């Protein structure tokens, strides 16, 4: 790409930069945050006006349209259906299937436009936004239908013009509106637009409907009745191509030339010289370019004028000649001060068979990659793209699908569709999917569980860890320690599980009880993720055994937690205090040996407190409560030891 | 079977769908339902009518698109929704708020009738926590949340009547009434918990769980006629059936979905039928009625085939009205299982069933409605 | 290939060499005078033990085709070659169009017992029918989209199956699934390649043999 010598489209932001304020910006995942800044404090004004507004610039307003949301879900179902079917069909069956897939995309576009039309009639303030969206979707369906005919159906000489007449008829409805109004008149033949309705049907190749209008004139006007019969016969005899005839293009051309000579003979004989409108219709049947241009207002578009010219001058036109006739029709139709519209460049490129130029022009004109992504995907299934990797290692199909899918990831409900588009991107799709999965705003546990299922199905172990760590941190900020611990265990983050376990132990030291009992009781094998979580789970098992009156097992477990050095030194007082009720029981629960181990753990802690105390903090009130607790422990240990020695000595006889 | 559901695209994700309760004395079919949204820039509660235009033609395929009657903005996601009565809808919010909306049929509008803006919050930080589930037994309302709290309200009381602080140390996902004063909750550690709302303590009366690895339980429903029979769904897509009088373990564990099970509901008036929906985009109908062919005591017929499953059941419980859902006999419990939706929706987040009518809401920004469930 | 060759070699030795010298001394002792011994001993080599074993080889060969995926292009080419050699076993030898073959009355042609080859061809066709659309889809897809040699052999296989298909089931499938139209439509792609073969120094003749196999198959379809 030569760098585009196109001035970048300036997006004026109303109210931003009023008063020589500097603009600050921050890029989001698909949005630009803009804010005003005071970049230079020269002057102590403590009254510097707060930046009152933060602007969110969105590149894709269309992604948020409720109606276009249906377009994206239905088009995704068509896309995924196409990709799954790519292995099953060969030759002519495949072509018919791809034309059917093309028609399914156009049917979704049409249904979205019909819904927008019904909504526009109901709501005056949003009507203008729906009218502009209907115009864009109409231009998309127009150009898509042309691409279906030229590339997917690859229409040969003969069937091509039939499909172009059908194409104009599906996209230019003005003649039918004129004829409906003429027919609602009490006297259709006296209506100002009556001959415009006749001429408009002839321009569209609708000879039978033109003849039905002429039959009304032949009934009303006794003087015109002879001329109406000649014109009805000319319209009836007009050779038409049929999509299943045994007729050769050469046999058609000879019949068409003979019919044209019959029209010309009637004109030269002055058969119509008493009725200017019948004479004009006969000149239209001869392909008279002056009269076709005089009827510009009935055709409204240069491409309707093209198809009318092809019908009456070149009915056997080849695909290779279409661009020449299209260019000539545009130049003749635009021969005043009117510049070609961006849609005209798209349609001309399609008639040139330049698919790359069609894609390029639509990528400039469209806010959304939807058209270019799905059209390019469907044309790639037609084998119309050579496997030329772009300089960046992806092909054009994959590039457009990646950008389209990235667009869907910006939206809170559509990011799930973007996942499946990335799975059909062979080179970069997986790396894009990893990057976008980590950036998803996790506002709810339900959304996180959906994202995790998607990552787990695709073996994305790092993204699973990242999502679980993010949810664990959010749960921790929300003071939900059990939820935070569960998410940390699922992340397999031993350091984060330790940090949460230390907060549970601190909350127990402050409150005397655990907040989330049921989760700690069900840790199972996940208890082994860290030494601190092991301590927390075993210390909870002690409280459970104590509540079940299993005092001997509880005492042995409590002792094992101290001797194994898995308890944090800050918590050793609490463990020794929880041994007090067991030491004071009437029955000897701790043996003389176990009581000596508890005495050792108490003295090891008293030694550690003497070493950590720099001399200057001896004077705040926490030292006395701890000393009373230690004296109570020494008394309970001495009383248990005296009882244990008496009971053990009495069992050794 | 795809021809049974009218599909309505609504251009926003549907988190919850509920039928308006009909009068038990009316032969009237339910024609009105409510929906809640989630993950939209502006979330809302909507009321919808199913179209009844009088097809006196026994042979025209039902193409009655649901029509939106009215809507109201909802702060944050609609995490749960229930009708309190014909005029009132209760919602749990991702903001931790519980809200009662009143529907005004005469002008087709919604209004806030009452709100509890701090129903759910984390102790010590006073940060809002999502209200994850709500249940109604008019005029009583119960809510649960990610803060592990249980709140009791009455629709006419501005104050919370009771809070059970620190009821769970984990996220509660679902709540249902076992009885007028007893609820069941399900949580993120795979426990079903029974609560007596009159008990002054914060401890559950009973705790139930699977043996071995515990997965989150997302949904819970209670059999309408058999208060001891409970269904739950979880993260592994499994349907669990419980007898809350008989042990702490499920009675049955059934493969139901390939992903998270979002809702389970017994049919309110025909509880031999049960419905489940999932993240996998499926909506299943479970039929246990195959064993309701009255034992016509006649005649004998031999034949053998072995397949091993371990169950230790002691041989003395009276033949009192076997709930089809509790039948352990592999020769008698033929559950018919039918997927009601065509293959390939996004997540089916919610279902509700009333009479011959089923509604469900999806992440495909679509509502599906049938009025001929069993036809 | 060697089974097809051995069966064709047995069929070429005429029956005059089993009548001179050494078993005539043991059967002269069962005197039963009734009825002339004059037609039943003429066909006992190929026909009494072969049919079941050949039908099993055909079934297994069709299953081996179905087990091969799109990655095994050379394996597929050998299996289509094997199936063509198998189908050649059930082939009637070309009888010379003698003026005396026309003296066989229409009556002798309607009352002649069914020839062993026509029985084996019918029974083989019933085996092809038992694999249904799965076999049809694989062969039709390999005829449209396969590698050069695979396309040629798949088209030759379709020419052979359609030659024996009296019910026209394969023809109906090929039309209704659109494969017949894809094969016709691909003649426009062949035109570009076939023009390059008319140069004094052509590329590899692969496109010519694919075109010949395609046109032979279309010529076969045009006979009904």
């Amino acid at each position: 790409m030569e760098e585009l010598d196109v001035d970048p489209a300036e997006t004026p932001i109303p109210g931003l930069g009023q008063q020589n304020r500097h603009i600050g910006f921050s890029w989001g995942p698909g949005d630009l945050l803009l804010y005003e800044t005071l970049y230079q404090k020269q002057g102590n004004s403590e009254t510097a006006a707060r930046c009152p507004f933060m602007y969110l610039v969105r590149s894709d307003e269309d992604i948020y349209s409720p109606v276009l949301r249906k377009l994206f879900n239905e088009s995704h179902s068509i896309f995924v259906g196409l990709q799954k079917s790519a292995e099953e069909a060969s030759g002519k069956s495949r072509k018919a299937q791809l034309v059917q897939v093309s028609r399914n995309y156009r049917s979704v576009l049409r249904a979205c436009m019909e819904e927008m039309h019904t909504l526009s009639e109901s709501t005056r303030e949003t009507a203008q936004k729906y009218i502009s969206q209907i115009s864009i979707l109409s231009a998309m369906e127009l150009s898509w239908n042309l691409c279906e005919i030229l590339f997917i159906e690859s229409a040969p000489a003969g069937p091509l013009l039939i499909l172009l007449l059908e194409w104009v008829r599906l996209h230019v409805c003005e003649v039918d509106n004129i004829v409906q109004d003429v027919l609602r008149s009490e006297k259709p033949t006296e209506h100002e637009k009556f001959w415009d309705g006749v001429t408009g049907y002839v321009l569209q190749g609708r000879m039978n409907e033109a003849r039905q209008l002429l039959a009304k004139e032949a009934s009303t006007s006794a003087s015109a009745r002879s001329m109406c019969r000649v014109l009805d016969d000319l319209l009836k005899k007009m050779p038409m191509l049929h999509t299943g005839g045994t007729q050769t293009l050469t046999e058609f051309e000879l019949k068409w030339q003979h019919w044209r000579e019959e029209c010309e003979r009637h004109l030269q004989n002055g058969t119509f010289s008493s009725n200017v409108h019948m004479e004009a219709v006969c000149r239209v049947l001869l392909g008279d370019e002056e009269v076709l241009l005089e009827k510009r207002d009935l055709m409204t578009t240069w491409y309707h004028f093209l198809v009318s010219r092809l019908l009456f001058k070149h009915p056997t036109v080849k695909p290779t000649e279409l661009h020449f006739y299209a260019q000539s029709s545009l130049d003749m139709f635009l021969a005043g001060d009117s510049c070609p519209e961006p849609l005209d460049n798209i349609l001309l490129a399609a008639f040139e068979f330049d698919i790359h130029q069609v894609i390029k022009e639509f990528s400039i004109v469209s806010s959304n990659w939807w058209f270019v992504a799905h059209l390019t995907d469907l044309l790639d299934h037609c084998q119309l793209f050579q496997a030329h990797n772009l300089y960046f290692g992806a092909n054009m199909r994959e590039f457009l699908l990646l950008d389209y899918a990235s667009g869907l990831f910006s939206h809170h409900s559509l990011w799930q569709l973007g996942v499946d588009y990335f799975d059909y991107c062979p080179n970069l799709g997986r790396e894009y999917l990893k990057l976008h999965m980590e950036r998803i705003p996790l506002s709810t546990e339900k959304k996180a569980l959906k994202a995790l299922r998607i990552c787990e199905q695709r073996q994305m172990t790092e993204q699973v860890r990242s999502i679980c760590k993010t949810m664990a941190m959010q749960s921790l900020c929300n003071r939900r320690l059990g939820s935070a611990l569960s998410w940390s265990i699922r992340a397999k983050d031993a350091a984060f599980a330790t940090l949460i376990s230390d907060r549970f132990l601190k909350e127990y030291c402050e409150r005397g009880n655990f907040t989330d009992l049921d989760l700690i009781d069900n840790l199972g094998s996940a208890m082994l993720l860290s030494d601190r979580l092991t301590f927390l789970g075993k210390y909870r098992e002690f409280h459970r055994m104590y509540s079940q009156e299993q005092f001997s097992e509880a005492a042995s477990l409590l002792l094992s937690l101290m001797t194994a050095r898995i308890a944090p030194c800050s918590f050793w007082l609490t463990l020794l205090l929880d041994a007090l009720p067991l030491l004071e029981q009437k029955q000897v629960i701790f043996s003389a040996e176990q009581t000596y181990e508890l005495m050792r753990c108490l003295e090891d802690r008293m030694a550690a407190k003497l070493e950590s105390t720099s001399p200057d903090e001896i004077q705040k009130q926490d030292s006395s409560i701890d000393n009373t607790k230690v004296e109570m422990l020494r008394l309970a240990l001495a009383r248990n030891l005296a009882r244990a020695i008496v009971t053990e000595g009495a069992l050794q006889e | 079977m795809a021809d049974k559901f009218a599909a309505k695209f609504v251009s926003h994700k549907i988190s919850r769908t509920r039928w308006r309760p009909v009068s038990a004395s009316s032969l009237q079919q339910p024609d009105v339902f409510a929906t809640g949204s989630w993950d939209n820039e502006e979330n809302k509660v909507c009321v919808w009518a199913t179209s009844d235009f009088g097809a006196t033609s026994l042979d025209e395929e039902y193409q009655g698109d649901p029509k939106q009657l009215c809507d109201i903005k909802h702060p944050g996601d609609v995490m749960d929704m229930q009708f309190l009565d014909k005029e009132r809808i209760v919602t749990g919010s991702s903001t931790g708020t519980v809200t009662i909306f009143r529907h005004h049929e005469n002008n087709q509008t919604l209004s806030v009738n009452q709100r509890w803006e701090q129903a759910h919050y984390h102790v010590g930080s006073n940060m809002r926590a999502p209200c994850t589930a709500i249940v109604c037994s008019s005029p009583e309302i119960v809510s649960v949340g990610e803060d592990g709290r249980i709140n009791c309200f009455r629709a006419e009381s501005r104050d919370v009547l009771r809070t059970i602080d620190d009821a769970d140390s984990s996220t509660m996902h679902g709540v249902t009434f076992l009885r007028t004063t007893e609820i069941l909750t399900v949580n993120s550690v795979g426990q079903l918990k029974l609560w007596d709302l009159r008990k002054q303590g914060n401890d559950p009366t009973q705790i139930f769980s699977v043996t071995g690895e515990r997965v989150p339980l997302h949904c819970v429903d209670r059999h309408p006629n058999q208060q001891h029979v409970v269904a739950t769904g979880g993260q592994d897509g499994m349907l669990c059936i419980w007898d809350v009088r008989h042990g702490k373990m499920p009675m049955s564990l059934l493969n139901a979905h390939e992903a998270e099970m979002w809702e389970v509901h017994f049919h309110p008036s025909n509880p031999d039928h049960l419905f489940t929906c999932s993240e996998d985009g499926s909506l299943w109908h479970w039929d246990a009625s195959a064993d309701s062919e009255k034992p016509t005591f006649l005649l004998g017929g031999r034949s053998t085939f072995n397949i091993s499953r371990s169950s230790i059941a002691p041989p003395n419980a009276n033949q009192s009205l076997a709930c089809a859902w509790l039948s352990t006999d592999p020769t008698k419990g033929q559950l018919e299982i039918t997927n009601l939706l065509p293959s390939s929706t996004l997540s089916v987040n919610s279902l509700d069933v009333l009479g011959q009518n089923l509604v469900c809401g999806t992440d495909a920004e679509a509502i599906y409605v049938t009025r001929r469930l069993f036809s | 290939a060697h089974l097809s060759q051995s069966v064709r070699t047995e069929l070429k030795q005429p029956m005059t060499a089993s009548g001179l010298g050494q078993s005539q001394y043991v059967q002269m002792l069962d005197g039963s005078f009734a009825a002339p011994p004059g037609t039943e001993n003429i066909s006992a080599g190929f026909a009494s033990i072969g049919d079941s074993s050949l039908h099993m080889i055909l079934r297994n060969l069709l299953e081996f085709i179905l087990k091969t995926g799109g990655g095994f292009q050379r394996v597929r080419a050998h299996l289509y070659g094997s199936l063509l050699y198998y189908l050649q076993i059930a082939q009637r030898p070309d009888e010379p169009d003698t003026l005396e073959s026309a003296h066989k009355s229409m009556w002798e042609r309607l009352t002649a017992p069914e020839d062993v080859f026509s029985k084996l061809q019918r029974d083989n066709l019933s085996i092809f029918e038992s694999y249904g659309t799965a076999l049809m889809e694989v062969v039709c897809r390999d005829a449209c989209d396969g590698h050069d040699i695979g396309r040629m052999l798949a088209l030759a296989l379709l020419d052979r199956i359609v030659s024996v298909d009296r019910q026209q089931q394969w023809l109906l499938y090929l039309s209704n699934s659109g494969y017949l139209k894809v094969l016709v439509d691909s003649l426009a792609e062949d035109d570009v390649v076939l023009r390059n073969l008319l140069t004094p120094q052509p590329p590899l003749l692969k496109a010519l043999y694919i075109y010949e196999s395609k046109m032979a198959f279309l010529t076969r379809v045009a006979k009904s």
